[PDB]
């Protein structure tokens, strides 16, 4: 749950960091994708529960 | 004194264009402060302009 909230607010800091284009977009497919990433630990993981 | 008349208007033309150049900078550079956009250095840098 944070690391979805911490990566979902980091990942809009890289659409800061890619508005003012201090990350590239690869950095935004690294938030957007850790951010499915924890998607799927937090929701996978309530299925693991 | 022709000469010196327009080359005095050219040079006018041209502190208008880096006053205009300035002057958007710093709209462009003052509606997003205190954020992740644009913070106080580069705006009063814009302001030095």
């Amino acid at each position: 749950k944070q690391a979805v909230v911490s990566a979902q607010s980091s990942l809009d800091a890289m659409e800061a960091g890619y508005s003012v284009g201090t990350r590239t977009i690869v950095d935004v497919l690294d938030a957007t994708t850790t951010l499915y990433n924890a998607k799927q630990e937090l929701a996978n993981a309530r299925y693991n529960y | 004194y022709q000469a010196t008349y327009d080359s005095a208007k050219g040079d006018l033309a041209k502190a208008q264009a880096a006053a205009n150049i300035a002057q958007l900078t710093v709209n462009r550079y003052q509606k997003l402060l205190g954020t992740q956009y644009i913070s106080k250095q580069e705006y009063d840098q814009a302001l030095a302009d």
